[PDB]
């Protein structure tokens, strides 16, 4: 590896990440995004599920 | 999933379970997935 070399002979770092689904409990979840509270208006509320 | 709930009492009785009610609260919930069929207590030696 040298930092004179064409562009596919310089090293590239490479991370695969791979998705599996067991019968076990799923604990790599996304995000659980959140908005803003908003009080005495007939929302549609999602809290925890 | 594994449910752990306990409880804290303050007792007096020397030698027994007290008669009571005490509700144990759910303190933790672990995500392990694993089988389990057998368990055993850990307790603590003491050396003079």
């Amino acid at each position: 590896f040298q930092p004179t070399n064409g562009v596919g002979y310089q090293p590239y770092r490479v991370v695969v990440l791979s998705f599996e689904l067991l019968h076990a409990p799923a604990t790599v979840c996304g995000p659980k995004k959140s908005t803003n509270l908003v009080k005495n208006k007939c929302v549609n509320f999602n809290f925890n599920g | 999933y594994f449910k752990i709930y306990s409880k804290h009492t303050p007792i007096n009785l020397v030698r027994d379970l007290p008669q009571g009610f005490s509700a144990l609260e759910p303190l933790v919930d672990l995500p392990i997935g694993i089988n389990i069929t057998r368990f055993q207590t850990l307790l603590a030696l003491h050396r003079s």
